[PDB]
């Protein structure tokens, strides 16, 4: 009887991902994710204790963040102790905020939080950030509690005057402060307070973390954006590099100001211009393309055929595993049907049905 | 406040500060303005963010804490004093603040101070201990405890405030002033002594109740309503995103910077099917090890090729003199620096921009002359043995400043002549 | 939303609503057009005032008789709760129909309330800011300035205004909140009493206390100008049986004895000094007196009586005063003879309680003084303050104490008694004997209310069971049911503390008080739910010398100092005015989420109007049965007076009274159906109350819960915390819940 038990379990999780949109979702990104390392997370009460499962989950969260939004720049600032600590400056290589993190691991986390000097110094080094990127931060808490020098109301309408987005993934349970900024900051959105359950639902949080949000039609920012792509060379010689200063045999040279750099998607050090190359940007378009849930077919009807379209293997027989492309009108497997869905980003039924 | 450009620019002790945090910030500024004399601003103009950032490190503060309950009285005991406490302790008490600057500098040590507070009844009162004739304090110390107690009169005097009826207990209290009953239980109302005097615990919660309040007030600092107040939102409707969807239309340019008949493939068609139900033999596909030395030839030369492509796969490892390559690094560091300045002048466009643009391309031309007369002095000093790699070290960055420089003077050219 | 009754168009200010509201407002009508009282007990988490106003509101407009409204509560609170829901009401009717319809409705209360004479105004004793207005704005004050304006007797200029514009003029129509009326008296200079004072003819809903509806004093006024067929509606009244009992109680202490002494000593010298000047006053006042005339007959509006009437106008007596008290000196000396004897009998050395029968026989024995002057003692000193004109009345407020207690006794014999002990403080370095009358019965004053008006509805949240309230008052009711919760999912979770964490039980009992185990187990989960609770989290002592001695003694563990660390901690104090800046003090801080714990007793001046929400009500620590206080002989002859007449079990009753107190303590916390919270029982004997409690409560209340300790209890709260902090599908409550208009049509079709 476990059967029905997965079948309506599917259908209840099918009921939300009925409707798929293609909203206008943010690519030139602004994360920042503020961690506090106090005694909450001291807590061994899930294995082995908080603050290493949040540390090993923010390492996940900058592999999967800069892998599919390379387009981003990361900052992280660590609250301890009374004092909200900055340990990783907005950049565009995740391997120096892995080393930060790395620090933080060594070290013990201990102290009381305080969001209002958190998320102060989280809009101050927000600041100097231009109108194209999207400030969003997301924001790890334990605490039932905010121990603040002053309001916090203040710098919650200056944050929403700012236009900076915060998502909040509270530990223990609701907080009302934090569904007030939710709510208040996301347009009344109740989307954003969100509280895991065990440690695997942690992990889906992060997971729903990683991808691009939507942007709202009022909030139009519809422009423009000067782009080039440089010129990879393989010298002879080790050459200085602009950035580091240092020897280097390879690197891209610039297409502007014909310097050169170590590393990629970058912006020029010197004629101070963004140099991507159009695997980068074409990440993204799955997010830019979405596709179409699939359908099983019911057992009770005559069937197309009788075995997986894709992955070619026969459909299993009580009831009928055939996830139907209506845009392609080919069924597939269960397994076919998740990674086309998850990890290809095109239907090859499509790509054969010629239109 | 501290947060514009010129505030940045001009807090020259916050630039001397992260200054001396910094080494390489003295190598970078040395060279630029005490070497080179660069304006200093527009050698912090690049640095702004990293300016706001110290700032905004240096500038954050804690809020307040129940630092008495935090305090435990801990045989003998051992003084285990934080002078972040004691100023908390300062903060959170001015009269413990006054107490100490009246008698410290002017009568006893600190440690001896504190142990004099610990022992001391004030201490007992402030934290929650219900004070003791029992207990004798510390003399010194509990003189201030009227000092204390009109402070705290004067805390209260300012704590009043007017009401909201809404919630007003008081008026709730106030609804029948001609309430004639019975004398309420001794259970429920405020117990006393039995001379009729309290115990005090009331004196101990409104003590709390103060400090609740001087938080709450400490929160509520420098740095009509009830129709919002009364909405019942269960039954309202529910927010939608008003977020836009996107579509894409769909007409990309061709690329740019014999046709083959249906009837002609049709009979290769039918001849290649013919070939293919005729034969197909394995054996066949050998070759004539001539045209096959060809393609040796072919492949090995691009082994070869690409071998010698990957022979070239910290920095890396070089020979140089240890000053030499230091000073050749430094030559490097503030030409780049120099570069990104004038790219900076250049790409901003201004006639305000002119006789910035025109110095710092002389200082680049300087940079230029510099760069040659190292390398005479490689010259001399090596024969040329690696003075040639020393110019070839320093090459790139050259090639893109001298083209700058034929930018400008291109652009020179172009605007004035 | 807005949808029709088989005759009743009504309209609902949102376009959802609950069905149980429905079969509420069903069952409302049924008893409006049946004619009488019922009773209807509802879960209060469902909105209720709004729901009961739209049907009233609804019946008036659509009925041609248009009855007048009479809504009654208990606090200020209350009553500007009303006043906001009504007024959004008639904003949401009047956007609804494209206009606003003709409509008045205003509340009822003091001038320590209302009286904007700034003057007046800064003054603690709402007694002496009625007297001080009475005094400067009496007529006789007016008239007295008016032909000599030389005189130094200054009028309100509110009062003033008010005399100058006329009673439609105060006001436009419709409805205006208490902030609305300040506002609009700051703007024209009106006294919002006196304006409250003659809007009573004119307001379609007349909202004030239960106390104006029960105290003959301040409730004749209000039977002058209400209409005998208007609509009558009680809410959350089911321990009004404690104001019954106070309506007609009265205590006597030693120092108000000296208080009238010296009172009738300075009326007497008073009087022989008017004697002397000018004895024409007194011989008019007398030669009155022997026509008879009475308060009604002499005095006017603009005047008040000193002595109002203490007894209801049912009982009063109407004929003349006797000449043995109709002279001055003659009722001066009939006062201070009847201060002696009270002074004779106020020397006792035991507890005495005899029938105010078997007391006017004893003094009847003593001296000579009948039923009829000692009846008649308080509109004689009414005439005697008036005539003499005596307006420092300070000394006299005692006088006017021991009048009121004469007329009382005077007046009634049965369900009445006179508990007289040596004692006022038994534990205490002396004895202090006091006398204290009382009312034995409570039904005595809903008399005139229930055979005054028929349309009367008595109702609540906390009712249970329902026929014990027509057990305890003589009245019957047309339908006595209740109401389910039709809840889709759980969402309020009850727990039953029965043992400790080391699975020791736990009790409030005064002997067993001071247990060091008791306190290591309450200060243990009061710790582990500070710890555990986000928002704000509320503790309910029995009494407040329960809570010194163990506050004070956790303060001696330093247990407090560890509760610092997480939320603040809020405390009752006996200053209301100190409880009110504390409670703003917790509403501020559970407003920043830095969170907060109120300390206030399950009696005391929060629970009753305050109520607690979304992060206000989450969590509350109620501290075991809240029994009364066991040794009171007032409570023995409460209990053997109801056992003869009702045949009461004592205990039983007195398991009533402490589960219902319960229950109006923990009844505020679920507001809307979206909020949340969890309910705890501190005592083992609350197991076998599971059947006395409420049905919806009940409900939610499961076998297992019935006894657990702390660590399930931890364990649960914190699955509820993980279960709450979860979105919800609407398809699963958008039929089942919350009903949508065609839900709603759908229902009524499925009824038909
Ligand atoms: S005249 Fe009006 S404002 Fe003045 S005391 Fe009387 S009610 Fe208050
Ligand atoms: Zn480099
Ligand atoms: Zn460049
Ligand atoms: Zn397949
Ligand atoms: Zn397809």
């Amino acid at each position: 009887a476990s059967l029905v038990a997965s079948i309506v379990e599917a259908r209840k999780k099918r009921t939300a991902k009925k409707n798929i949109t293609p909203y206008q979702r943010g690519i030139i990104r602004s994360l920042i994710l503020t961690l506090d390392c106090s005694e909450a997370m001291l807590e061994k009460d899930l294995r082995p204790n908080r603050h290493a499962m949040i540390i090993q989950y923010a390492i996940d969260f900058v592999h999967e963040f800069f892998d599919q939004n390379p387009i981003s720049q990361m900052g992280i600032i660590i609250m301890r102790n009374g004092l909200a600590q900055l340990v990783s400056q907005v950049s565009g290589n995740p391997q120096d905020h892995i080393d930060a993190l790395k620090s933080i691991r060594k070290q013990e986390p201990k102290g009381n939080p305080s969001l209002q000097n958190a998320l102060e110094m989280a809009r101050g080094l927000l600041l100097p950030v231009p109108a194209h990127c999207t400030r969003e931060v997301l924001i790890v808490f334990g605490s039932l509690s905010t121990t603040d020098p002053g309001d916090i109301h203040q710098t919650i309408d200056s944050l929403v005057s700012e236009k900076i987005r915060v998502k909040v993934l509270g530990l223990s349970a609701q907080v009302a402060i934090c569904k007030e900024l939710c709510k208040a900051t996301n347009y009344g959105d109740e989307s954003f307070y969100k509280i895991l359950l065990d440690e695997t639902h942690l992990k889906e949080l992060f997971n729903e973390a990683v991808t691009p949000l939507p942007v709202n039609k009022i909030n139009k920012g519809f422009t423009l954006v000067k782009m080039g792509f440089p010129t990879r060379i393989f010298e002879d010689t080790p050459t200085f590099c602009s950035c580091h200063s240092k020897l280097v045999y390879g690197g891209y040279f610039c297409p502007n100001c014909h310097s050169k750099v170590c590393s990629l998607p970058t912006v020029c050090p010197c004629c101070d211009l963004m140099l991507i190359l159009s695997t980068h940007l074409a990440r993204s378009y799955h997010h830019l393309m979405p596709l179409k849930t699939f359908a099983e077919v019911p057992t009770t009807e005559k069937f197309r055929s009788e075995d997986c379209f894709s992955c070619q293997s026969r459909f299993p027989i009580l009831t009928s595993s055939r996830y139907r492309c209506e845009d392609c009108k080919q069924e597939f497997c269960v397994d076919c049907d998740v990674f086309i869905h998850e990890i290809l980003h095109n239907c090859p039924g499509c790509e054969s049905k010629p239109v | 406040d501290s947060l514009s450009k010129e505030k940045l620019l001009t807090n020259l002790k916050l630039q001397q500060s992260l200054l001396k945090g910094n080494k390489v910030l003295m190598k970078v500024f040395q060279e630029t303005v005490i070497n080179a004399g660069l304006p200093p601003s527009e050698f912090w103009s690049t640095r702004i963010p990293l300016l706001r950032a110290f700032a905004l490190s240096t500038s954050q503060k804690v809020g307040p804490y129940n630092v008495l309950s935090t305090i435990k009285p801990v045989n003998k005991v051992n003084v285990n004093l934080s002078r972040e406490k004691i100023l908390n302790i300062f903060e959170n008490y001015p009269i413990v603040k006054k107490a100490y600057t009246d008698n410290v500098p002017k009568n006893f040590k600190e440690p001896e101070f504190w142990a004099r507070f610990f022992s001391s009844k004030l201490f007992r009162k402030l934290r929650g201990e219900k004070i003791m004739q029992n207990d004798r304090g510390d003399v010194i110390i509990d003189r201030y405890l009227t000092l204390d107690q009109e402070f705290d009169r004067k805390d209260d005097d300012m704590l009043l405030h007017p009401v909201k009826k809404i919630i007003d207990l008081d008026g709730n209290i106030q609804d029948d002033p001609v309430v004639r009953g019975n004398r309420p239980d001794f259970t429920m109302q405020p117990g006393v002594d039995i001379n009729g005097n309290s115990d005090g615990t009331v004196d101990i919660l409104k003590g709390m109740n103060r400090l609740s309040e001087k938080m709450i007030m400490a929160l509520k600092n420098e740095y009509n309503d009830e129709r919002n107040e009364l909405k019942i939102d269960d039954l309202n409707e529910s927010y939608k995103t008003n977020y836009a969807i996107i579509h894409l239309k769909r007409n990309a340019h061709e690329k740019t910077t014999l046709k083959v008949s249906n009837q002609q493939m049709l009979q290769q068609l039918s001849l290649v099917m013919d070939n293919l139900i005729n034969k197909l033999d394995l054996n066949q596909v050998v070759p004539n090890n001539e045209v096959s030395n060809k393609i040796n030839k072919r492949v090995i030369t691009a082994i070869k090729i690409n071998a010698k492509q990957a022979k070239h796969n910290l920095e890396v490892k070089s020979t140089l003199p240890i000053d030499l390559l230091e000073s050749c690094r430094m030559l490097h560091t503030t030409c780049c620096e120099f570069l990104k300045h004038f790219y900076i002048h250049f790409q901003s466009g201004e006639q305000k921009q002119a006789s910035t643009v025109k110095k710092l391309y002389n200082h680049l031309k300087d940079c230029i002359e510099k760069l040659n007369e190292l390398f005479q002095d490689v010259l001399n000093g090596d024969g040329e043995s690696m003075s040639n790699t020393c110019t070839a070290y320093l090459k790139p960055v050259l090639n893109s400043i001298t083209l700058a420089t034929h930018k400008y003077d291109e652009y020179f050219n172009e605007y004035n002549n | 939303m807005k949808f029709y009754i088989d005759d009743l168009p009504v309209l609902f200010p949102y376009p959802k609503i609950y069905p149980e509201q429905y079969n509420y407002m069903c069952d409302i009508k049924k008893t409006l057009d049946v004619g009488g009282n019922s009773i209807l007990e509802m879960p209060s988490g469902t909105g209720k005032t709004v729901s009961l106003l739209s049907l009233t509101i609804a019946y008036q407009m659509h009925y041609p008789e248009h009855r007048k409204i009479i809504y009654c509560s208990r606090t200020m609170s209350e009553i500007e709760k009303a006043l906001v829901e009504l007024e959004n009401l008639m904003d949401y009717r009047t956007k609804e129909l494209g206009y606003q319809e003709d409509f008045r409705g205003l509340g009822l209360t003091s001038r320590k309330n209302l009286c904007l004479h700034p003057e007046v105004s800064k003054e603690r004793k709402g007694t002496v800011v009625d007297e001080k207005c009475r005094r400067m704005t009496n007529g006789q004050a007016k008239r007295k300035l008016e032909e000599d304006p030389e005189a130094n007797v200054e009028l309100c200029e509110y009062h003033e205004n008010l005399y100058n514009i006329e009673v439609e003029d105060y006001l436009p129509k419709g409805v205006f909140s208490f902030e609305k009326l300040l506002k609009y008296c700051e703007e024209k200079t009106l006294c919002p009493y006196f304006i409250v004072r003659r809007m009573i003819s004119l307001c379609n809903i007349i909202i004030y206390s239960y106390h104006y509806l029960l105290d003959p004093k301040i409730a004749e006024r209000v039977s002058n100008e209400v209409s005998k067929d208007s609509i009558v509606i009680f809410d959350e009244a089911h321990n009004i049986d404690n104001v019954c009992i106070e309506s007609l109680s009265l205590d006597l202490t030693t120092d108000a004895l000296r208080r009238a002494t010296r009172g009738a000593n300075a009326l007497d010298e008073r009087i022989s000094e008017v004697r002397k000047v000018d004895s024409q006053k007194l011989q008019d006042e007398y030669e009155k007196l022997v026509q008879g005339l009475h308060s009604a007959d002499i005095l006017t509006d603009q005047e008040e009586p000193f002595v109002e009437t203490p007894v209801l106008p049912q009982d009063l007596l109407t004929e003349a005063i006797p000449g043995n008290i109709r002279r001055a000196e003659h009722f001066v000396s009939f006062l201070k003879r009847l201060i002696e004897y009270l002074k004779t009998r106020m020397k006792v050395l035991h507890v005495i309680s005899e029938t105010p029968k078997s007391f006017l026989q004893h003094l009847k024995q003593l001296t000579f003084i009948e039923r009829k002057p000692l009846r008649f003692c308080s509109e004689r000193l009414s005439l005697l303050v008036r005539t003499l004109e005596v307006t420092e009345v300070e000394d006299f407020t005692a006088l006017k104490d021991i009048a009121t207690f004469a007329t009382l006794i005077s007046t009634y014999e049965e369900g009445f008694l006179l508990i007289i002990e040596p004692y006022e403080i038994e534990n205490a370095a002396v004895p202090n004997p006091i006398m204290r009358f009382t009312c034995l019965d409570a039904s005595i004053a809903i008399k005139p209310v229930f055979e005054r008006f028929s349309s009367v509805i008595i109702t609540s949240g906390t009712i249970s069971p329902l026929d014990m309230y027509p057990r305890m008052l003589n009245f019957k009711t047309v339908l006595q049911k209740s109401y389910a919760m039709t809840l889709a999912k759980k969402s309020f979770l009850p727990m039953i503390i029965t043992k400790g964490s080391d699975q020791v039980a736990i009790s409030s009992r005064f002997e067993i008080r001071n247990d060091p185990s008791i306190v290591r187990n309450y200060g243990s989960m009061l710790v582990e739910f500070a710890k555990i609770t986000p928002d704000g989290m509320v503790v309910f002592f029995p009494s407040y010398l329960y809570m010194e001695s163990i506050v004070s003694m956790w303060q001696t563990m330093g247990i407090l100092d560890e509760v610092w660390k997480h939320k603040l901690i809020l405390v009752e104090t006996p200053d209301a005015q100190e409880t009110s800046l504390a409670l703003e003090t917790y509403r501020k801080a559970c407003s920043n989420g830095r969170g907060a714990i109120l300390l206030s007793v399950a009696r005391g001046k929060v629970s009753e109007g305050i109520d607690f929400d979304h992060q206000y009500g989450r969590t509350v620590l109620m501290i075991g049965i809240p029994f009364q206080y066991t040794e009171s002989r007032i409570l023995k002859a409460r209990l053997e007076f109801m056992r003869e007449n009702y045949r009461i079990r004592e205990n039983d009753f007195l398991s009533f009274d402490a589960m219902r107190h319960a229950a109006q303590c923990l009844g505020r916390v679920l507001r809307g159906k979206d909020d949340y919270g969890v309910m705890v029982l501190a005592d083992r004997r609350f197991s076998r109350k599971r059947s006395q409690l409420p049905k919806w409560i009940a409900q939610g209340l499961s076998d297992a819960d019935l006894n657990l300790s702390t660590d399930m209890a931890i364990s649960n709260t914190k699955q509820f915390l993980r279960t709450m902090a979860q979105p919800t599908d609407p398809k699963d409550q958008e039929g089942v819940s919350v009903w949508s208009y065609e839900d709603l049509i759908k229902h009524q079709n499925s009824r038909k």
